[PDB]
RNA sequence: CGUGAGGGAAAGGUGAAAAGAACCCCGGGAGGGGAGUGAAAUAGAGCCUGAAACCGUGGGCUUACAAGCAGUCACGGCCCC
RNA sequence: GAAUGCCGGCAUGAGUAACGAUAAAGAGGGUGAGAAUCCCUCUCGCCGUAAGCCCAAGGGUUCCUACGCAAUGGUCGUCAG
RNA sequence: CGAUGUCGGCUCGUCGCAUCCUGGGGCUGAAGAAGGUCCCAAGGGUUGGGCUGUUCGCCCAUUAAAGCGGCACGCGAGCUGGGUUCAGAACGUCGUGAGACAGUUCGGUCUCUAUCCGCCACGGGCGCAGGAGGCUUGAGGGGGGCUCUUCCUAGUACGAGAGGACCGGAAGGGACGCACCUCUGGUUUCCCAGCUGUCCCUCCAGGGGCAUAAGCUGGGUAGCCAUGUGCGGAAGGGAUAACCGCUGAAAGCAUCUAAGCGGGAAGCCCGCCCCAAGAUGAGGCCUCCCACGGCAGCCGGUAAGGACCCGGGAAGACCACCCGGUGGAUGGGCCGGGGGUGUAAGCGCCGCGAGGCGUUGAGCCGACCGGUCCCAAUCGUCCGAGGUCU
């Protein structure tokens, strides 16, 4: 059973799934838009939203928090200095997901884009 | 009740 | 016979005479009668109750007709109580006073495809001593050439729960009419948020 | 509908607000209403609270005491009406929330591990000074 | 186990009765309100790149 | 929560130090015994010159369990051991003292003499 | 295939003549559609004839309250000559 | 018409079991008719008395480069022993 | 004999009744209590251990009782593999020997994939003469069915005494069943913290990877759970069994019977809980659409309504079910509360230092209860009646 359990497993063990979200986070904050499978995409939203929210705090503690997932000082500088300010007045929802219309040839996986909001 | 078996308990080919 | 519709809200214990008493809390009222089943017209006796107000934007025309002939705002759930016919146009928790015993009906939690151990409390297999991939299996399911078949009703794995369950003779611990609340002692089928029926008990 | 508020509403009548705050590590004396045939009296239970499991009206706390050569743990509901009063007898400083580990410890080792929480002690005597 | 096996070959009739559920459901499609091309709903239109009124994507 | 093979500290001066339950006297087929229930036990360990000696089959009432017991007032109480007091077929102590605290539940079940002889009743 | 002595297959046919299909069209190719050759191209090279099991497309009759070695005998309905 | 006959062909089981160590993946860029699978970059994970390196057997062009993707590759393939 | 796998155990039952217990009886050498013996009764129940491969049997401790049999000595395409049918080796015994022994001893390959029937669940199709949304009747099925102790009547009836009731009434149990998570108690794969070795970022401080598919350790929400909690067995009505009678002839008496009528079981029918109109015998009630255009038929656009697609869901293998889809709180964010963890980083002060103190119940923070249109459920499409005949 699965009654009221939150969080996909995505056929990865605990530490892999973690790495999965972190690496997608790096890619998303870097390029502003990535393409993935729909499930990875919906699952990416929250993980990254939290990171943006902390960069809106701006303080040392929050930077050191974000660094635990993002690990890259420069990318975090980009997060704090360029990205986060765009969201000063925005109350959550800093990411969107829209499904592409074509499936992967080799396995038929449904794709979606995940991008940062304006 | 302990009757004797009638089949030999199978060997592999 | 008397009854009401309601939703299961949750569980607590209250104190009464230096005793902790476990209760399930039920939001029962208010239920307007929307139709009465009569022996001349229907062949038996009942009252159709409505429960929980609904956005008319979601109620189709055949449903809208039914409500209007009763002069009743659109409601989310319709359900009948058998051999119960209230004097009023509306049934509330007040039909129950503390101390009364009731029967509660709900929809049990759903275990989906349940093993033979969870469902029928089978002993399963041994966990060591040679047990071979049968630790949760049911064992034999029959005889041999006589009868050469498996009985109807053989307990086997399959879906479990999410089915109608009634637990009987529950004490009514309190009733808080101003909040349409019923306090029933003990356990009630189904999840919080679940629709439940509260009927006057059939036990003596 | 707010199912959480309804429950809180049901509970609200039975809620106590008159008990002192304590923490795991504190040494407490619970005065508990006891029935012993056919009268009812107050028996005191005094020991270290080793657990406080929270759930609003349904929070409960576990108190541990050594009685005549045997360990005794007692579980109390924090809003039970059978509690007359609770008296803080000492403030102990824990470094974790659940202190089960003190079960395998000597009375000497417990003493070393649960220092007097001087801060919260001073706080106690900081109040206890009323106009 | 003791290696179960088909006792009898399945008849042309019975094998085809099995397959009475194997028909594909056609793809569900809707016109893109911009370029009027046919595409699945709730997907960014893969011909013009529009969704929810706006241009989202380079086609 | 005592069952056959469960060892019990004996909380009296009968001479027994340890008993092993072999039956819980409470119906056709009780699985467990708790405070106030009578069991039949083998004397697994004793001290020289008591009433009881190693090998004896005796009766005892359980006075302390390590499994916490629940009470109608919402509370519970649990002990550091599983203990028992050796009795006669009249539910009376064979010894003249009992050691350590005992469960208040004993009183309800007519073990008054033991409740009295106990130094504490919790 | 076997270390080896040794064991040991399968596999023929366009047409009289290559006249073996220029060129165009869809296609990445394969393949096909026209054009062309030929008495003949369902003789087009995966080529004489091209049976059967087997797979499919179209049409007629029929089938979702019925009991079977599947036929047979009778009667009626529908479709065809 | 039967020899658990012989040779071949084609069925059934069936769109089923499986796709060969649970060291593990994600994204961006490029190429191309076509890309989860080829090249590049970044991030992640695995071996490290080895899952790195050097000999000898044995194998025999498998080495390097260009041009290919019918078959071989347990999927795909623009890649490849 | 071109194979019907063979003891015992485990698992899962189901049936018989020559009945072990519980229920109802008659006789007793039945005072009471407790037995004996036969009759009715198969609804339910029929414990845990020591020994042996054992079935069986003895034994210990209990019990209302610790029933006997059938189902290929029920059940190895369900498990085991201790016994017994292979090959090794030994003892006693027999045989010159090779070897052999209802004599013993130690060891010894038990086969991933279910076609059909049957079984447990779940759908798709068509039908239920108009098409539709709801709510229901219950033919007929299934489930359940156990029982003990103590107290009161009453130390009364009965007995010399010991002993000790019927009837009626009240409380508390064991085992089982169904649900549930407030409490008790579990788990809680990353919710928090502590710790080691190593590599890394960035030198310090602070952190990340790996040590398992959590490195280890202490804790732990919701969920799913039992050891935890609620509740169930009935009551009651009806008809019966053995058995007891009323009235009563044949047969002036007698006779429960031949006319007729009573009483009488845990058993039977109903009652309780669940499934159920494919109940093709396809039921019923409330409401909605409606009289379309072209030659019981056909094609075509529609109506009420449905489906597709999408956000989801204590619903779930897929399917189905349920809620929502911007005139919206469905999920994701965000915010508040809950809850867990147990006082973050940074800085200041103290100590040579490991550290300690204050800031600070701090910081972090899954699921729980809510709020909030910040993100996404954009935009749409396709089906879908015209009602046959007496
Ligand atoms: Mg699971
Ligand atoms: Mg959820
Ligand atoms: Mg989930
Ligand atoms: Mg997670
Ligand atoms: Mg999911
Ligand atoms: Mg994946
Ligand atoms: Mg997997
Ligand atoms: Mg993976
Ligand atoms: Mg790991
Ligand atoms: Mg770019
Ligand atoms: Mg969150
Ligand atoms: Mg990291
Ligand atoms: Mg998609
Ligand atoms: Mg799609
Ligand atoms: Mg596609
Ligand atoms: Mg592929
Ligand atoms: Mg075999
Ligand atoms: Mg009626
Ligand atoms: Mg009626
Ligand atoms: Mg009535
Ligand atoms: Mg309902
Ligand atoms: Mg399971
Ligand atoms: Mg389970
Ligand atoms: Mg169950
Ligand atoms: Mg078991
Ligand atoms: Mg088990
Ligand atoms: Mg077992
Ligand atoms: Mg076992
Ligand atoms: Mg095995
Ligand atoms: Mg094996
Ligand atoms: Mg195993
Ligand atoms: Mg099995
Ligand atoms: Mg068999
Ligand atoms: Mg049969
Ligand atoms: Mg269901
Ligand atoms: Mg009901
Ligand atoms: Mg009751
Ligand atoms: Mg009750
Ligand atoms: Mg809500
Ligand atoms: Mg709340
Ligand atoms: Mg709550
Ligand atoms: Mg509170
Ligand atoms: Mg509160
Ligand atoms: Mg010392
Ligand atoms: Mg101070
Ligand atoms: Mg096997
Ligand atoms: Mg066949
Ligand atoms: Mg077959
Ligand atoms: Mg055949
Ligand atoms: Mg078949
Ligand atoms: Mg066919
Ligand atoms: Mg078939
Ligand atoms: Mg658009
Ligand atoms: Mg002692
Ligand atoms: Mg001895
Ligand atoms: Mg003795
Ligand atoms: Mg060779
Ligand atoms: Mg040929
Ligand atoms: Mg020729
Ligand atoms: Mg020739
Ligand atoms: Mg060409
Ligand atoms: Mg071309
Ligand atoms: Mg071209
Ligand atoms: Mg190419
Ligand atoms: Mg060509
Ligand atoms: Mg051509
Ligand atoms: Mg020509
Ligand atoms: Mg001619
Ligand atoms: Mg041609
Ligand atoms: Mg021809
Ligand atoms: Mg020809
Ligand atoms: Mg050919
Ligand atoms: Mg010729
Ligand atoms: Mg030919
Ligand atoms: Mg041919
Ligand atoms: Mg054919
Ligand atoms: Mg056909
Ligand atoms: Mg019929
Ligand atoms: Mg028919
Ligand atoms: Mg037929
Ligand atoms: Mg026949
Ligand atoms: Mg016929
Ligand atoms: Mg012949
Ligand atoms: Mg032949
Ligand atoms: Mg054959
Ligand atoms: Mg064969
Ligand atoms: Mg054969
Ligand atoms: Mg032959
Ligand atoms: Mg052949
Ligand atoms: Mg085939
Ligand atoms: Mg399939
Ligand atoms: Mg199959
Ligand atoms: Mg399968
Ligand atoms: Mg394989
Ligand atoms: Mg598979
Ligand atoms: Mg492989
Ligand atoms: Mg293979
Ligand atoms: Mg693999
Ligand atoms: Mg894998
Ligand atoms: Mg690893
Ligand atoms: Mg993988
Ligand atoms: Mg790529
Ligand atoms: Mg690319
Ligand atoms: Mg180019
Ligand atoms: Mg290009
Ligand atoms: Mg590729
Ligand atoms: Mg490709
Ligand atoms: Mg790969
Ligand atoms: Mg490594
Ligand atoms: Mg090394
Ligand atoms: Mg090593
Ligand atoms: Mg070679
Ligand atoms: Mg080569
Ligand atoms: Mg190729
Ligand atoms: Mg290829
Ligand atoms: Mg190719
Ligand atoms: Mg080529
Ligand atoms: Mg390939
Ligand atoms: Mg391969
Ligand atoms: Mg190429
Ligand atoms: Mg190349
Ligand atoms: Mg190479
Ligand atoms: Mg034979
Ligand atoms: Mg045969
Ligand atoms: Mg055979
Ligand atoms: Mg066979
Ligand atoms: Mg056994
Ligand atoms: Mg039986
Ligand atoms: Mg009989
Ligand atoms: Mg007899
Ligand atoms: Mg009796
Ligand atoms: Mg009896
Ligand atoms: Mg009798
Ligand atoms: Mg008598
Ligand atoms: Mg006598
Ligand atoms: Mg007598
Ligand atoms: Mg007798
Ligand atoms: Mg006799
Ligand atoms: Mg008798
Ligand atoms: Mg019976
Ligand atoms: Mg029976
Ligand atoms: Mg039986
Ligand atoms: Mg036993
Ligand atoms: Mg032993
Ligand atoms: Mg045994
Ligand atoms: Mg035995
Ligand atoms: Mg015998
Ligand atoms: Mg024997
Ligand atoms: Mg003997
Ligand atoms: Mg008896
Ligand atoms: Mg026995
Ligand atoms: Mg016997
Ligand atoms: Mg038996
Ligand atoms: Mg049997
Ligand atoms: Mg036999
Ligand atoms: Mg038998
Ligand atoms: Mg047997
Ligand atoms: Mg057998
Ligand atoms: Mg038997
Ligand atoms: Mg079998
Ligand atoms: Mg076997
Ligand atoms: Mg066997
Ligand atoms: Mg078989
Ligand atoms: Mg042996
Ligand atoms: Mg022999
Ligand atoms: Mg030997
Ligand atoms: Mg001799
Ligand atoms: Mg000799
Ligand atoms: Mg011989
Ligand atoms: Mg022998
Ligand atoms: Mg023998
Ligand atoms: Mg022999
Ligand atoms: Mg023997
Ligand atoms: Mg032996
Ligand atoms: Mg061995
Ligand atoms: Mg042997
Ligand atoms: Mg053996
Ligand atoms: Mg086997
Ligand atoms: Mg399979
Ligand atoms: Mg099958
Ligand atoms: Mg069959
Ligand atoms: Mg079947
Ligand atoms: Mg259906
Ligand atoms: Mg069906
Ligand atoms: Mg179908
Ligand atoms: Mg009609
Ligand atoms: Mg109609
Ligand atoms: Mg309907
Ligand atoms: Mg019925
Ligand atoms: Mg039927
Ligand atoms: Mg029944
Ligand atoms: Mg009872
Ligand atoms: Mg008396
Ligand atoms: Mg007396
Ligand atoms: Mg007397
Ligand atoms: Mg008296
Ligand atoms: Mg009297
Ligand atoms: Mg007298
Ligand atoms: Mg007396
Ligand atoms: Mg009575
Ligand atoms: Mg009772
Ligand atoms: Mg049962
Ligand atoms: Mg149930
Ligand atoms: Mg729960
Ligand atoms: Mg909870
Ligand atoms: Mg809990
Ligand atoms: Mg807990
Ligand atoms: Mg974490
Ligand atoms: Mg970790
Ligand atoms: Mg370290
Ligand atoms: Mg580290
Ligand atoms: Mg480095
Ligand atoms: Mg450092
Ligand atoms: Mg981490
Ligand atoms: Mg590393
Ligand atoms: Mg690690
Ligand atoms: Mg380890
Ligand atoms: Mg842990
Ligand atoms: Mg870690
Ligand atoms: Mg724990
Ligand atoms: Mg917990
Ligand atoms: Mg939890
Ligand atoms: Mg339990
Ligand atoms: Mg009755
Ligand atoms: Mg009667
Ligand atoms: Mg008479
Ligand atoms: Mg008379
Ligand atoms: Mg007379
Ligand atoms: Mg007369
Ligand atoms: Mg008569
Ligand atoms: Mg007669
Ligand atoms: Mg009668
Ligand atoms: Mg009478
Ligand atoms: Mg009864
Ligand atoms: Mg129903
Ligand atoms: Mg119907
Ligand atoms: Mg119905
Ligand atoms: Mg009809
Ligand atoms: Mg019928
Ligand atoms: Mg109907
Ligand atoms: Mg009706
Ligand atoms: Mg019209
Ligand atoms: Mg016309
Ligand atoms: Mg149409
Ligand atoms: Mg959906
Ligand atoms: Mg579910
Ligand atoms: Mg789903
Ligand atoms: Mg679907
Ligand atoms: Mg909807
Ligand atoms: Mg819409
Ligand atoms: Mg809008
Ligand atoms: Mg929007
Ligand atoms: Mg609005
Ligand atoms: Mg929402
Ligand atoms: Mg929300
Ligand atoms: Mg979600
Ligand atoms: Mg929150
Ligand atoms: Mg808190
Ligand atoms: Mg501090
Ligand atoms: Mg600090
Ligand atoms: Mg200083
Ligand atoms: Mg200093
Ligand atoms: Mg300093
Ligand atoms: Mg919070
Ligand atoms: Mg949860
Ligand atoms: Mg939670
Ligand atoms: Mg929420
Ligand atoms: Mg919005
Ligand atoms: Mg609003
Ligand atoms: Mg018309
Ligand atoms: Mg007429
Ligand atoms: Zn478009």
């Amino acid at each position: 059973m699965r009654h009221l359990k939150s969080g996909r497993k995505l056929n990865r063990h605990s530490s892999h799934r973690l790495a999965l979200y972190r690496n997608q986070a790096k890619s998303l904050l870097t390029h502003g838009r990535i393409t993935t499978t729909v499930p990875k995409a919906k699952e990416l939203r929250g993980f990254v939203d939290h990171l943006i929210h902390l960069a809106k705090r701006g303080d040392l503690h929050a930077r050191r928090l974000v660094l635990r997932d993002l690990q890259d000082v420069k990318l975090v500088r980009k997060l704090f200095d360029e990205i986060a300010p765009r969201y000063r007045d925005r109350q959550g929802g800093y990411t969107r997901v829209l499904k592409l219309a074509e499936r992967r040839r080799g396995d038929g996986a449904p794709l979606a884009l995940v991008e940062l909001v304006e | 009740v302990d009757k004797p078996p009638y089949l030999p308990r199978p060997r592999p080919p | 016979m008397k009854g009401i519709l309601g939703v299961k809200v949750g569980m607590t214990r209250i104190f009464r005479d230096d005793r902790a008493v476990p209760v399930t809390v039920i939001l029962a009222g208010p239920c307007p009668v929307v139709q009465r089943r009569t022996p001349e017209k229907d062949g038996y006796t009942a009252v159709q109750l409505g429960f929980l107000p609904q956005n008319p934007k979601r109620v189709n025309r055949p449903l809208k007709g039914h409500f209007a002939k009763a002069g009743v705002e659109p409601v989310r759930i319709l359900r009948e109580i058998r051999d119960f016919n209230p004097e009023g146009d509306t049934v509330t928790v007040e039909i129950f006073k503390p101390g009364e015993r009731v029967d509660v009906t709900g929809t049990s939690k759903g275990r989906g495809f349940a093993g033979v151990m969870k469902r029928w409390n089978f002993a399963g297999g041994p966990d060591s001593h040679g047990a071979h991939k049968i630790h949760r299996h049911p064992g034999s399911i029959g005889n041999r050439k006589t009868p050469g078949r498996v009985y109807k009703g053989k307990k086997m794995a399959g879906h479990y729960g999410a089915e109608r369950v009634t637990v009987m003779n529950l004490e009514v611990v309190d009733v808080i009419p101003e909040e349409n609340l019923l306090l029933v002692k003990g356990a009630v089928p189904g999840p919080n948020g679940g629709l439940v029926i509260v009927r006057e008990t059939k036990k003596a | 509908m707010n199912r959480g508020a309804l429950i809180k509403l049901v509970e609200s009548r039975y809620v106590r607000t008159d008990l002192p705050e304590f923490r795991p590590g504190d040494t407490v004396r619970v005065s508990y209403k006891v029935k012993e045939g056919n009268r009812t009296r107050i028996q005191d239970f005094e020991g270290i609270v080793i657990r406080i499991r929270r759930n609003g009206f349904n929070t409960t706390f576990t108190v541990r005491k050594v009685s005549y050569g045997v360990g005794v743990e007692r579980i109390f509901p924090l809003h039970s009406p059978l509690i007359q009063k609770i008296d803080i007898v000492q403030r102990g400083r824990a470094r974790r929330a659940k202190l089960y580990f003190i079960r395998n410890l000597s009375d000497r080792e417990i003493r070393r591990k649960l220092r007097a929480d001087r801060k919260r002690i001073d706080q106690d005597r900081a109040a206890e000074r009323a106009a | 186990a003791k290696h179960p096996v088909p006792k009898k070959k399945t008849s042309k009739a019975r094998r085809d009765a099995r397959r009475s559920h194997h028909a594909l459901t056609p793809p569900t499609l809707v016109p893109c309100p911009e370029c009027k091309a046919m595409k699945p709903p709730h997907t960014v239109c893969p011909e013009c790149g529009y969704y929810a009124g706006r241009k989202v994507l380079e086609v | 929560m005592i069952q056959p093979q469960t060892y019990l500290e004996v909380a009296d001066n009968t001479g027994a130090r340890k008993i092993m339950c072999i039956r819980v006297l409470k119906g056709s087929n009780a699985k467990y015994a708790t405070v106030g229930d009578v069991i039949v036990a083998s004397v697994k360990e004793a001290i020289p010159r008591g009433a009881v000696k190693e090998g004896d089959v005796v009766k005892a009432v359980v006075v302390r369990t390590k499994k916490e017991i629940k009470r109608p007032d919402g509370s519970a109480i649990r002990f550091d051991d599983n203990a028992a007091v050796i009795i006669n077929n009249q539910l009376e102590p064979r010894g003249t003292r009992v050691f350590g605290p005992v469960a208040r539940e004993l009183r309800e079940k007519g073990f008054m003499k033991i409740v009295s002889l106990a130094p504490e009743v919790l």
